[PDB]
């Protein structure tokens, strides 16, 4: 029988008012011969009927991937409302139900620290500009970099690591040409998280 | 007071 | 049928002369109506016959876990010698064969930088001593802290991350009581990797 | 001679 994966909305989507978050319910292994899928969406046991079905994609491995997406309210998802997808199909004995929701647990606001490149690193072409983000919960976060107005794309950010106080932390590393750093350019670390004032904050970091 | 990011509004309180 | 998982030895074991490294071969899902398991081993095609077998153990889920272990030579491993473990079982249409080796690719030497805790983090009861280990290959690595010859266990290391230039990097967060740090007590970040002079390097920091 | 150690345990010696 088919399988069903329930995905949370994208963090920048729940966190920014300008963006529209959505819970995505995905049903794979849908048979070439009973591809009819019925959906029943619920919000805390309460049923809701405003969901949309994305067009059928044939996977070329003999099965269909059937997806139904449901918009969620920024305020409903942060408060912690549980979302439960229910998939039925002639090829599937009892209907299948799955449920997601904002990680449970008191949200903890992140402290953000920007650590300059160590003296020993100034021999290489490019230096490493570090951002420490620690002590947050949930782990769902967004972090990017920019320099006077303009975004700096050359960086890699670690997956959130479970710290020992129950919260999460991470590091973002921005690499810039040593010169840029040597000549007083200012670099800002933008962090976007549920438990921040206005779910946002930037930190400075120049020489 | 409000917050922004590359333009786009983030949030207010 | 039964399945086969072939694991590398531990980095610390291949990086320390004083330790003995071994490749493990684990067979799970071994059936009672045929627990007999043959094992054949090949270092670079060349068969070898010194692979002890570890206590057979019951999983309580219906199946046996049969494990054979093969001591390797620090030298052989680091150089990149493919190990083949071959597993036969009456309840099995044809031998399974798994092979593992030192990640292919030009060993790069990891650069190590102790980043000090942010000016703006001394109003908390605990500051964050950071260790950056960039630009290393393969991602197999060890990393611990210590002070006055004494180990520091209150830290957390990120997993290794793939960088822009086809190498890996990682950060290790050591958490210490503000006071201690302020005292001046000196803390050292020990990094252990196949590409270091002597595999070992120890960047420290204080004030 | 030219060796690395780690908490008493010998690591290696290239030399
Ligand atoms: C026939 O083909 C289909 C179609 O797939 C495709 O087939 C061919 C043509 C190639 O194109 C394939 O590579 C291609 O995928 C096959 O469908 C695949 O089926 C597998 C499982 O059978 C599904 O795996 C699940 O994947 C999700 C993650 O998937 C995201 O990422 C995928 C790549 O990383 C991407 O391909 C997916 O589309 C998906 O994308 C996300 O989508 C949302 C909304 O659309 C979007 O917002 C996201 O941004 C987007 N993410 C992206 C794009 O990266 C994964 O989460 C599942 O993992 C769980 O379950 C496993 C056990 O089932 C467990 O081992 C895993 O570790 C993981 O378990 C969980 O761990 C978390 C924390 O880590 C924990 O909280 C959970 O509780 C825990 N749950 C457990 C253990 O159950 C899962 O593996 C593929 O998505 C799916 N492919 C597609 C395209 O959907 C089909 O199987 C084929 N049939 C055959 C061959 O017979
Ligand atoms: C009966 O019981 C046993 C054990 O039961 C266990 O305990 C009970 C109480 C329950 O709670 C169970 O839920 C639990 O499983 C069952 O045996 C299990 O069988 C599964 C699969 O059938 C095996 O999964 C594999 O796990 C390995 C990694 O396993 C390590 O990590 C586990 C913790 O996450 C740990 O339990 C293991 O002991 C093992 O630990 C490591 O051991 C080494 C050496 O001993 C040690 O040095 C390490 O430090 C240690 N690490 C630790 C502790 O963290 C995982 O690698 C496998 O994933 C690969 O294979 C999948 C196919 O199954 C594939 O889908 C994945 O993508 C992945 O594939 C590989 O990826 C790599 C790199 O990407 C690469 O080689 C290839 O691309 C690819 N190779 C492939 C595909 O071949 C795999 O998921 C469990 O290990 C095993 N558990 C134990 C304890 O042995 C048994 O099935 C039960 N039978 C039933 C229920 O019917
Ligand atoms: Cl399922």
């Amino acid at each position: 029988g088919p399988s069903v994966f329930l995905f949370p909305p994208k963090p920048k989507d729940t966190l920014m008012i300008s963006r529209t978050p959505e819970v995505t319910c995905v049903v794979v292994d849908v048979s070439h011969e009973d591809p009819e899928v019925k959906f029943n969406w619920y919000v805390d046991g309460v049923e809701v009927h405003n969901a949309k079905t994305k067009p059928r994609e044939e996977q070329y491995n003999s099965t269909y991937r059937v997806v139904s997406v449901l918009t969620v309210l920024h305020q409903d998802w942060l408060n912690g409302k549980e979302y439960k997808c229910k998939v039925s199909n002639k090829a599937l004995p009892a209907p299948i139900e799955k449920t997601i929701s904002k990680a449970k647990g008191q949200p903890r606001e992140p402290q953000v620290y920007t650590l300059p490149p160590s003296r020993d690193e100034l021999t290489k072409n490019q230096v490493s500009l570090t951002c420490l983000v620690k002590g947050f919960y949930p782990s769902d976060i967004a972090v990017e970099w920019e320099s006077n107005g303009q975004p700096e794309n050359n960086y890699k950010t670690t997956p959130p690591v479970l710290d020992s106080d129950g919260s999460f932390f991470l590091y973002s590393k921005l690499t810039v040409d040593k010169s840029r750093w040597q000549q007083g350019n200012v670099f800002s670390c933008s962090v976007m998280h549920e438990a921040l004032h206005n779910h946002y904050t930037q930190k400075s970091l120049s020489l | 007071d409000c917050a922004y990011h590359r333009g786009e509004l983030v949030w207010c309180t």
